[PDB]
């Protein structure tokens, strides 16, 4: 199905982690479409920062064939 | 994100300050407009729907948007469209509560334009719905919680031009 | 249609396609022009189902039509049987198909929530296309209109 | 992903008509062939590995590639290079299968080519193998087969470059 | 501060800010003035609270200032000095908001590891936050003193 | 990630070679290193927060960096510096013990440039702090594992300009 | 390798590496003389082990050398025997490095997808390791056969 192209970098807001977190910091990912729309706001609400988004399968507009 | 008093809390920390005559100002401004925010909001949540259905009236429908070939043509996409305006809505409320538009930054226009751009969702067609939801939500509020609210669905529209 | 289904699946299992499900693309492309066919008449007399579909409709919900009413006044009225004709064409669409996916993704996801801010009652839309599948009985064979009305009662079904 | 049929639909929607002359022959051309498809996929699903096995002793096999330094050199990548081989003649497969490519630009080409330079894969003797792959199949298949899983095979190959 | 607070759960269930939330608002708010007050006092008089505050702990800790401790001579005594003012500018910015944030996302997240760093001995600061509110509260009302006092224990239990 | 022993096997597989005499030598020179490298490291583990709290002291305390307005104020920002400040050293000592940086490429290069530029972490001020612990290090190691420790605190340094 | 594998788990607990783990790559280190001799002697030997390995693999299996089978043919042959210096360097690498991780990355991991595609009868590819370990074994002293045996029995029991 379509899917999107996402790179974020999330900050860490409440403990000052220990552990190699710099992978979960700034990353870049394939998110599906039917996805995006939570997974944007989750990296919003912690106070992440979105880079770039991008429709990786390319089809905008598809009217029907989403699978 | 912040509110008023925050943001100013913030720009005297990041100077080392104790609050000045200045930023003092600022906060005793926002504590009067208070009531006058929370009114508003009061009225924006009994209303939201509506809100939503005239600005799509008199923006979207009965154009080549709607019909076949157009970016809120199938079911699927005038919900996901009535589902943003929803949103903004409430973002702009939330962002006029708090008398601050960094909410608006870090959870709406975060990456928004991107999204929009990438899938083809006409942002000019998006912004004359804000637009509208504008004039619509200053008719049910009153003139000056009108032009508050005006300042936060403007600076969602400034976010994705 | 069943040829995206059966692949999807069988992507999901990293396979390639099952004995059954490739006899079932057999089956699928072998009965095209039977289904082509339904769907031709059908769309051969769209006008004729919508118009009548909608003074059926009418004579049973004026409600819909009186003052107040969603589809109340001229325009409003062409606008509801614009619709109609809308489900009518995607019907065409799901019976080429083989499926209802394309009615679901054009027309089904996310109706609920376009009707209801636009006001318009749903049920009574659903009732519209019953009434289209009346009529399209009036000019389909008994074989035709139960294969095509399995369809107009998937679309009645997901307007409740 | 769409296949020939929800392809044609999906075009006729966009226009909001009913399927058109134009429309109606595409539909017919893809079923007079189905049972082609359906054919071909059973042969090439019985001789999966064959073809692999083939295609990478003509293209692959005693050469610098498999050799210490080459990027087949090791078991872990030997192994890694025919999956691939599979995943592409699994996929030509589906999209043969649909008749229609949106299933590699979805599935598989997105991205593939940056993973593969980041990688190190070389793109070049990759082609090299799906395009002994396509010769393989078709003498399996039969020329008419043979020519539309190229089509796929053919299409794979582009989206690399 | 409550507006913030309010509008971070609001969001979390996707919901507008409940007849409480807006109330406790107005609460907030109108009660303004007074926290703007308080606050001011401060202000006002934060040399001598924190100059006092530091000898009533020098007096209580001996061993900080004295050679091997951690604010042993004049610069370093200085130093320690200017902690217990940032704490009590953080403070007076508490006192404002209503809440405690301002004071934990400035100074009080990762308090301990710097402090261990430094060298210094945590408990004597949360010492000097606490001889900081018993000399503001010889200037404060007893409402206000307790209204503040909040703080300084806040800051005081998160140092300790 | 890979040690000196592991680094000359796989330059010797890469051509197909067994171990020759050269690939012998360095294989000793590591094996005879060893004892001093752990002593090294049980060294610096013991130093762990002195080293930094010195490196600290001697290039980021008391400047505008530390001052309000500056990237280490806020207890929180000043905490996450000195936790960076400890994984260099960590990464360090495990590459120092290894003779070998292919760890600090995966495990400490790898997105850091990008996330300091992002975050707007002073990148000048955090190399003159690693080449402090440098120093630091040195003078409690002595001479010789000094010079290796800082083979690899400068590895780090110029993969962050 | 010893170092690398305490490395990786000291860093999974993101500590510096224990006292254990330390005094453990001390021993290591000095300990090695015994297996880098060992190593050297089956280099210089390789010639020899790998030719007279075959030959008991063919005599024991000479399916594979007959008419059908996967080394069937002087060229196919002369493959089979690079196939078990490949396997005989790599075990040196293990020996060398004290473990089998060398072995495993280079030559196990994905070894049953690989020869399965070619037909190569695994099996068959783990008889001659043995083989290797046998003619090794009349080269190194009871006691480097002994130790290097633990190799070549992983590569053989790996290989099936
Ligand atoms: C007819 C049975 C009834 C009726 C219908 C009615 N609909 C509308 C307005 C709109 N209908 C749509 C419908 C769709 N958009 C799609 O993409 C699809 C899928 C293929 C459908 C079914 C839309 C987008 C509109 C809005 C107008 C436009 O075209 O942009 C109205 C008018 C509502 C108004 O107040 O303007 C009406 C009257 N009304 C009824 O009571 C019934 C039962
Ligand atoms: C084979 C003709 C050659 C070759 C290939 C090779 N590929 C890889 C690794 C990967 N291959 C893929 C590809 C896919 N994954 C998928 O899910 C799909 C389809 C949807 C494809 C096409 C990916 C993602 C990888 C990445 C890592 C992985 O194993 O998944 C390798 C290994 C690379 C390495 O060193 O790790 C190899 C060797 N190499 C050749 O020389 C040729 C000619
Ligand atoms: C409506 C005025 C018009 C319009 C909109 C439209 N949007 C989408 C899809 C998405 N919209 C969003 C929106 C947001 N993400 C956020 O985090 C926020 C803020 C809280 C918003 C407002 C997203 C993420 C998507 C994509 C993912 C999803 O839908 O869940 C569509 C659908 C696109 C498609 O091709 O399916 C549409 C149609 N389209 C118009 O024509 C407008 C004028
Ligand atoms: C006084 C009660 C005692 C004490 C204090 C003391 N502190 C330091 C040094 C520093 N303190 C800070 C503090 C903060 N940085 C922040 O961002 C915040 C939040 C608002 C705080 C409170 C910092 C950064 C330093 C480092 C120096 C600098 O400003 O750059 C010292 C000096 C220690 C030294 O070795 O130099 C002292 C003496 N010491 C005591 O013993 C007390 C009980
Ligand atoms: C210290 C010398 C200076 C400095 C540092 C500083 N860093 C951050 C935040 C982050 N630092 C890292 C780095 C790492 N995480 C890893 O896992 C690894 C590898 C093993 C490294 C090198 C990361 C990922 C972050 C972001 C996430 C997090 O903080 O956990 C900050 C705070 C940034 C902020 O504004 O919140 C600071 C202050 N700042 C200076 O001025 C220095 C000279
Ligand atoms: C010998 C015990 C038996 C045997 C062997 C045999 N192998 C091949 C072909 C190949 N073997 C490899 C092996 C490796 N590649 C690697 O990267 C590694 C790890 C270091 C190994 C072990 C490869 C890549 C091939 C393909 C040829 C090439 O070099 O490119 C053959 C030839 C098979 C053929 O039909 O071409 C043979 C005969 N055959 C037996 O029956 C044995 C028991
Ligand atoms: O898909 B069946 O179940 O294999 O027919
Ligand atoms: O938020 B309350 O719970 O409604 O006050």
């Amino acid at each position: 199905g379509r899917l999107f192209k996402i790179t974020a970098c999330v900050p860490s807001q409440t403990r000052i982690r220990t552990q190699r977190e710099l992978q979960n910091t700034y990353f870049t990912k394939l998110v599906p479409y039917e996805n995006w729309f939570r997974e944007q706001q989750r990296i919003q609400k912690m106070g992440g920062k979105i880079v770039k988004v991008e429709l990786a399968t390319g089809k905008q507009g598809i009217n029907t064939g989403l699978a | 994100m912040q509110d008023a008093i925050t943001a100013v809390i913030n720009s005297s920390d990041v100077q080392g300050k104790y609050l000045d005559t200045a930023a003092l100002e600022k906060l005793k401004s926002y504590f009067s407009t208070g009531e006058l925010r929370v009114r508003a909001a009061t009225t924006i949540a009994a209303n939201a729907a509506a809100i939503v259905k005239e600005a799509v009236a008199k923006s979207l429908l009965y154009s080549d948007i709607t019909r076949p070939g157009g970016n809120m043509y199938t079911t699927r996409r005038y919900a996901a469209c009535i589902r943003d305006l929803d949103y903004y809505l409430r973002y702009a409320t939330y962002a006029m509560l708090a008398g601050d538009p960094s909410i608006l930054d870090e959870r709406v226009l975060n990456g928004l334009k991107e999204t929009y751009n990438s899938l083809g969702v006409p942002i000019s067609a998006t912004v004359q719905a804000i637009q509208a939801m504008k004039e619509v939500t200053a008719s049910l509020v009153g003139p000056d919680a009108g032009k508050e609210m005006g300042v936060y669905f403007d600076y969602i529209c400034s976010g994705l031009s | 249609s069943i040829v995206t289904k059966s692949i999807v699946n069988a992507d999901a299992e990293a396979r390639y396609l099952s004995p059954g499900e490739l006899d079932r693309i057999k089956s699928f492309v072998s009965s095209g022009e039977k289904r082509l066919r339904i769907a031709q008449i059908l769309t051969d007399n769209r006008e004729r189902i919508v118009k009548q579909a909608g003074d059926q409709l009418f004579q049973k919900r004026p409600d819909v039509v009186s003052p107040g009413g969603n589809a109340y006044g001229q325009e409003m009225t062409a606008t509801c049987l614009r619709d109609l004709d809308y489900y009518l064409r995607l019907i065409t669409y799901g019976i080429v198909a083989g499926d209802v996916t394309p009615i679901e993704e054009i027309g089904i996801v996310g109706v609920r929530e376009m009707y209801k801010s636009l006001g318009t009652p749903i049920d009574a839309v659903a009732a519209g296309v019953s009434a289209m599948k009346n009529v399209a009985s009036s000019i389909l064979s008994a074989e035709d209109a139960a294969e095509a009305g399995a369809y107009f009662d998937y679309v009645a079904g997901a307007l409740a």
